[PDB]
RNA sequence: AUAAACUAUGCCGACUAGGGAUCGGGUGGUGUUUUUUUAAUGACCCACUCGGCACCUUACGAGAAAUCAAAGUCUUUGGGUUCU
């Protein structure tokens, strides 16, 4: 069965960036996928996305603008202390000076850079570059 | 006086103006004496439409929104002519209960009808009352604002076709959320 | 796919995007309720009241015109069955295989297919005890299985 | 291909898609108003009905169940509402 | 890409495909630089003044090069009613 | 309860490519044929669709290669789980 809908959504996006498409359609959608796409949007990694309202769970269509190399999920959502974040950014980011690791703190879903200036930590979701 | 028995206790002068608009049809009464006698409302908010017009919001206690929906289309005609420069709509005064935090506990588990995301959905179902909604889309723009989109039924659309500009102003004043209405064919 | 086979079929109903009755319906929200309990007093399960109502009386589905699901109307009227019809029709099929396998026990496939049906009974009765639909132990027995279907 | 309007597919494509594979899933069935020759009453019949529907009066036949749409019997005028 | 004092580094900046927005590598020998003449009244294509499109060798191998130029040139006014957004 | 108990390829879920066949069900046709004059079905034709056993061409991808639409989405390394 479906174990996590975030992994399916990020697999769908990653497969269509490789093939050359400019849009995806993911199904289903959740608040976690909406927030993860919102973090991707504000850093310019994806374009506009529209949420189709079913009565079931909804679908999302996301416009792609090139310039995305990978969006991935980390399963399980490991607990990350505030001193372990630079052990993750060193592991699965291509360089020390771009790319983001998206976490889930009690202050909300956010990338690792402004989890640092907010001085919060939590569980890890994934990465984009 | 039957004018004063519709409003809450005292207020207000504007509540009397709509109150006289009901009794001019209750005393005329082709058929309305059998259905407009028990129908009563709670309040009017005046919302400034972005055009030259304004909007009238009629709040209903909602054991009776089904009762109001029987004469909804006909009564709005006899409210727009004796109140010029206005658009009259009927809403239900729903209650929104706050989401319990990990400290702000309560008793009596909060029903899903009292959640805020369900009340705002019932506003759109009640703003437009005919022309059942056939879909919804939400655009997450690049800048960061969210724009809804309400798709309306194409049939019977000529009763509210001019009021799409008014509805976007009313829903913005009650929710703070942008709306565009689109009519597919 | 299916729980106890390799089939991957997706055939299913598809509920429309509307929580309101269609404009042509115009019977009532209450005369349908009387028609719900008229069929239940004839010993009809909720699955076969809905197919009977949709095919003949033109209700699309009983929730969108009443607000209630069908066996919530039955339970509010005191016509709820002892065990759910979901579990009842699994037990009845298990009794039918046991009676068959009683006299020709050379079927190695009816012995296999019995195990799948009984496993499905245990998985479903486990769920019903948790949500307090069934009494806390209730212990489906094969020797008393034929008593419950009649 | 590689640029498509996935929010507004053409009506032909949505019509030729499966019932669940559209942008929003929904039923391809409908309801019918049929006139039996005997009486003149209003009877609403599901297009994919499974019961052998009869009228309230004189109860002959109105449709026979099939593995697809119900086969409406010999001549009875039908509307689609 | 630059240093602290804004002085440019990275000895060349590469071309990017106008269809899929990906880098044209120095060894993509299937990549193509399409040059389209600009025209004025009574025909007479102006020499040396172009409308240029770059296509990566990935797109051309996939068979998307024709559908891409139909989109890439209709949006620039070079065509009309040839490429349709809704398939 | 042992087999080259074999597809020497665990099971469930999602995505990525083009095609023509075929088995079962379904939908449509101011289609063909069967005869009563066409009708009703049946058989067939065309188009679509769901679910199967498969096949053909390529290789964006993978591989040590043989080859593989999965043995792909894998140093840009994390969907769930069992066994070795
Ligand atoms: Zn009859």
């Amino acid at each position: 069965t479906r174990s996590s809908v975030l992994a399916d959504a990020l697999n769908a996006i990653n497969n269509a960036e490789k093939t050359g498409k400019r849009q995806v359609l993911i199904r289903p959608s959740s608040k976690v996928i909406i927030k993860f796409l919102q973090v991707m949007q504000k850093h310019g990694y994806i374009g506009e996305f529209e949420y189709i309202d079913d009565h079931r769970s909804g679908k999302i269509v996301v416009q792609l603008n090139g310039r995305l190399n990978k969006c991935g999920v980390i399963s399980p959502r490991f607990n990350v202390k505030i001193g372990d974040i630079e052990k993750w950014t060193a592991n699965l980011l291509p360089a020390r000076q771009f790319g983001y690791v998206i976490l889930t703190t009690s202050a909300g879903i956010m990338d690792h850079e402004e989890a640092r200036r907010k001085h919060v930590s939590g569980k890890i979701l994934g990465f984009v570059y | 006086a039957p004018q004063a028995k519709i409003l809450s206790q005292a207020p207000t002068e504007l509540e009397l103006q709509v109150a006289q608009a009901f009794v001019e049809l209750e005393n005329s009464s082709p058929e309305l004496k059998a259905e407009l006698r028990p129908l009563q409302f709670k309040s009017i908010r005046e919302i400034d439409v972005a055009g030259g017009k304004k909007a009238l919001a009629i709040f209903v206690p909602v054991p009776s929104l089904a009762g109001f929906h029987k004469v909804q289309t006909k009564l709005t005609r006899e409210l727009e002519k004796k109140f010029q420069d206005r658009h009259v709509i009927f809403l239900a005064e729903r209650r929104i209960l706050p989401k319990p935090s990990r400290t702000s506990r309560q008793v009596q588990k909060r029903p899903r009808s009292r959640t805020l995301t369900a009340v705002h959905d019932k506003i759109l179902e009640d703003l437009v009352f005919p022309t059942e909604i056939v879909g919804k889309r939400v655009r997450y723009l690049v800048g960061g604002n969210k724009i809804q989109k309400v798709l309306l039924d194409s049939k019977d659309v000529q009763q509210i076709d001019y009021k799409l500009e008014s509805f976007q102003a009313v829903y913005n004043k009650l929710t703070g959320k942008q709306i565009v209405f689109e009519i597919p064919s | 796919g299916r729980m106890h086979s390799a089939g991957k079929g997706i055939s299913s109903s598809a509920i429309p995007y509307s929580r309101n009755a269609p404009a042509w319906f115009k019977l009532s929200s209450e005369s349908v309720i009387e028609q719900i309990v008229k069929y239940a007093r004839k010993g009809l399960t909720p699955s076969q009241i809905g197919v009977l109502l949709r095919d003949a009386h033109g209700v699309t589905q009983a929730r969108v015109i009443t607000g209630n699901k069908i066996m919530r109307i039955l339970k509010s009227n005191g016509l709820a069955p002892e065990i759910p019809e979901d579990l009842y029709y699994l037990i009845k099929k298990a009794v039918s295989v046991r009676k068959h396998l009683e006299r020709n026990r050379k079927d190695k496939d009816a012995k296999f297919r019995l195990i799948l049906i009984e496993s499905r009974i245990h998985r479903l009765a486990r769920y019903y005890r948790t949500v307090a639909v069934l009494p806390p132990n209730w212990k489906y027995e094969s020797a008393t299985a034929s008593a419950l279907v009649n | 291909v590689l640029v498509q309007d996935l929010l507004h597919p053409t009506a032909a494509s949505e019509a030729r898609k499966h019932k669940l594979k559209t942008l929003v899933q929904g039923p391809r069935s409908y309801f019918l108003d049929v006139k039996c020759p005997g009486c003149l009453n209003i009877t609403t019949v599901f297009s994919h009905a499974q019961t052998a529907v009869t009228c309230e009066s004189c109860s002959t036949i109105l449709c026979t169940p099939t593995g697809g749409k119900a086969k409406l019997s010999e001549g009875t005028s039908f509307r689609r509402k | 890409m630059e240093n602290d004092k804004g002085q440019l580094v990275e000895l060349y900046v590469p071309r990017k495909c106008s269809a899929t927005n990906r880098i044209i590598k120095a060894d993509d020998h299937a990549s193509v630089q399409i040059n389209v003449a600009k025209v004025d009244e009574e025909g007479r294509a102006i020499p040396g003044e172009y409308v240029t499109y770059a296509l990566s060798g990935y797109v051309r191998s996939r068979g998307e090069s024709d559908d891409s130029l139909n989109r890439l040139a209709q949006n620039d006014g070079l065509l009309k009613n040839v490429w349709s957004y809704s398939r």
